[PDB]
C-alpha cells in the first residue's frame, strides 16, 4: 500500500527530468502544470522549467499567457518557468530531442541563470521516446558491418549510442528521471494507457505515478450513473496497481487556467483531494 | 529506507510483468 | 441561418472523400463513426469506407469489433467498411500517396469498389498540409531555374488538389467541444484548412449538457457562455450542437441509435427518452 499523490515527488531533488503524457484528451496538459507547479513552490531555490512540443501551444492557453521560442519566467513567480515550441527507425525522434538538449542549454547559458528540475508534455501524439532501443538493434548490425570491413555510418552509431548512454544513464537511473502519466476512467484511457506503460517498461524506463481525472464523486440521474463508469474502473486501477502512485483526481466545472485557479488546483496533488473534506474549494474555480 | 522500498515495489511490479504475463493480463482484462 | 445535422450531407453523392478531426479528445473518433454510419444507411448502394492513422486503433475498439490492414465490412451492414527529404509537406503527402495505391489495391484486389470514403485525422492533427507546400515548391523551382519529381508531386496533388479543392466531393467536418482549448485549438483548426483553401462547412460540438447536480448547471454554464460564442460567428455554419450520454458508448447498436442525431439533430425534451438507452 503506497501513496496517492506526488508529494513524494513534488520533492524530488534528484530528478532532474519528469516525463507526462497520456494518450488521450485525457487532459495531462494541465497535468504537465499542475506539477510543474508543486514542485518550484516546495523547492523554489529550484529553477524549473516546463515546456511543450504539443504545436497547439496548449500551455499559455491553459495559461492565459503566452509562451514561446524561449525560456520565460512565469508571470507571478520567479523558479518556474515555460518555454513552447535516413528512413530508420528511433532516429527522427532522438535527434528531435537532441537539438532540444543544446536549444535548452542556450537557454541557461545565454540566459545565465540554470535550471534545476525540467518537465514534459510528450506530444498527444504521445512520446518520440521510441530512440531508447535504438542502440541495441543497432548493435547486432554493427558487427555484421563490421565482420565485413574487417566510416561515417560507424561514427553516427556510435555518436548515437554514446548520447543515449549518457543521458541513458542519467535517464536510465530512477532517481533523476521517471514518468507520471494522467489518463481517466474509460475503457480507451485505461487499454491505451496501460499500453502506454508497456513501451515505456520497453524502454527501461522507470515510472511511478498514475494521475487519474475528471472523476465523479454523486455522493442529476445520468451523474451518479456516469458515476459508476468511473467507478467499475478506478477499481480495476487500484486492484492491478497496488504499487503505484495511482493518483485519484477530483472534476472542477469547465475552464480552469490563470496560474491562479491553477496552483490553488494542484495542491491536490499532495493531500489528495476528498471530496466530503476539501469539498469546499472546488466550486471555487468554477465560475 | 523509505526510498528503497519504492524501487522494490517497482521490481515487485516488474516480476509481476515478467511473472504476470503481459500478453495473459491483456487478455483477461480484454 | 442554415442547418445544424449533416444531413445536408448523410446525403451527398458527390462526395468521395470527408475529412474529419479535432484536435483533442473532443472525441471525434466516433464522430468518424457516427457519420460513416449515416451515410451507408441512407445510400446503401454505396460501398462506403471509414479508416484510420491513429495508431491507437481506436477505431475497432470504438467498435468493440477488430479492424486491420484490410478492408473489413462492418459486422451489421454490406457497405460500410473499416480499415485500420528534410522538407516541409512532403512526408505528409507520400504518407497519403501510399496510401491512395494501398487503398486501389483494396478495391480492386477486392473487387467490389467504394463510394465515399471517410477520415479520421490522427489525434496528432491532419498530415495532409503538403498541398499547401507544392506552390512554394513551383516558385523555387523558378528561381533555382529533378523535372521528373517535381512534375509528379505536382500531378498527384492536382489529382489530390482537384479533387480535394471542389467543395463537392471532399470537405471537412470537425469536432471540438465548448471549451477555451478547444475553441480557439479548434478554432484554428479552420484557419490552416482555409489555409489549404479547402472547403470546409461543418461543426460538431460534442459532450454538452443540458441541465435543465449543482456543478452540473454550473458547469453547463460554461457550455452555454460557450455554445452562443460559437452560433454568432458561425452565422453560415452547420454548427451542430450534439448531446452527452452517459458513459462508454460503443457497439454498432449503441452506434448507430446515437448516429441518428446526426441528423435530427437531438433535442432533449422530445428526444430525451432515447439517451439513458446507451447508458447502462
Ligand atoms: N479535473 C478537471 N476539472 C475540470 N476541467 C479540467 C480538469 N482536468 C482538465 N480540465 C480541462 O479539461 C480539458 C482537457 O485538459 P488538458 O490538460 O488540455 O488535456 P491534455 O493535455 O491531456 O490534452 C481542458 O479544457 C482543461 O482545462
Ligand atoms: N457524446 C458522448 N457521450 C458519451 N461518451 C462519448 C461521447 N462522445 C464521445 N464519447 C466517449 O468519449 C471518449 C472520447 O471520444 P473519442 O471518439 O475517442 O474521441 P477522439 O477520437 O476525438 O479522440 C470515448 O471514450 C468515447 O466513447
Ligand atoms: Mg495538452
Ligand atoms: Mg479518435
Ligand atoms: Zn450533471
Amino acid at each position: 500500500t503506497v501513496e496517492p499523490n506526488l508529494h513524494s515527488l513534488i520533492t524530488s531533488t534528484t530528478h532532474k527530468w519528469i516525463f507526462v503524457g497520456g494518450k488521450g484528451g485525457v487532459g495531462k496538459t494541465t497535468s504537465s502544470c499542475s506539477i510543474a507547479i508543486q514542485m518550484a513552490l516546495s523547492q523554489p531555490n529550484k529553477q524549473f522549467l516546463l515546456i511543450s512540443t504539443d504545436p497547439a501551444h496548449n500551455l499559455s492557453d491553459a495559461f492565459g499567457e503566452k509562451f514561446g521560442k524561449d525560456a520565460r519566467k512565469v508571470t507571478g513567480m520567479n523558479n518556474l518557468s515555460c518555454m513552447e515550441i535516413g528512413s530508420i527507425p528511433g532516429i527522427d525522434e532522438a535527434l528531435s530531442f537532441m537539438e532540444v538538449m543544446k536549444h535548452i542549454k542556450r537557454q541557461e547559458q545565454g540566459e545565465g541563470e540554470t535550471f534545476d528540475t525540467v518537465i514534459f508534455d510528450t506530444a498527444p501524439t504521445g512520446h518520440t521516446l521510441r530512440f531508447l532501443q535504438l542502440p541495441n538493434t543497432l548493435s547486432k548490425l554493427l558487427e555484421k558491418f563490421g565482420e565485413i570491413t574487417n566510416v561515417d555510418i560507424s561514427g553516427k552509431l556510435n555518436e548515437l549510442k554514446a548520447n543515449v548512454e549518457t543521458i541513458r544513464q542519467q535517464f536510465t537511473d530512477p532517481d533523476l528521471t521517471t514518468f507520471v502519466c494522467v489518463c481517466i476512467s474509460e475503457f480507451l484511457s485505461l487499454y491505451e494507457t496501460e499500453r502506454l506503460i508497456q513501451e515505456l517498461i520497453s524502454y527501461d524506463m522507470d515510472v511511478n505515478s498514475i494521475i487519474v481525472n475528471q472523476l465523479l464523486f454523486a455522493e442529476c440521474k445520468r451523474c451518479q450513473a456516469r458515476w459508476k463508469m468511473q467507478k467499475k474502473y478506478l477499481d480495476q486501477i487500484d486492484e492491478l496497481y497496488e504499487d503505484f502512485h495511482v493518483v485519484k483526481m477530483p472534476l472542477c466545472a469547465g475552464e480552469i487556467r490563470g496560474l491562479n485557479n491553477l496552483t490553488k488546483f494542484s495542491q491536490f496533488l499532495n493531500k489528495e483531494y476528498n471530496p466530503i473534506t476539501d469539498g469546499k474549494v472546488i466550486y471555487e474555480l468554477e465560475d | 529506507t523509505e526510498a528503497e522500498k519504492r524501487r522494490l515495489l517497482r521490481e515487485r511490479r516488474q516480476k509481476k510483468f515478467s511473472n504476470g504475463g503481459a500478453s495473459s493480463r491483456l487478455n483477461k482484462i480484454t
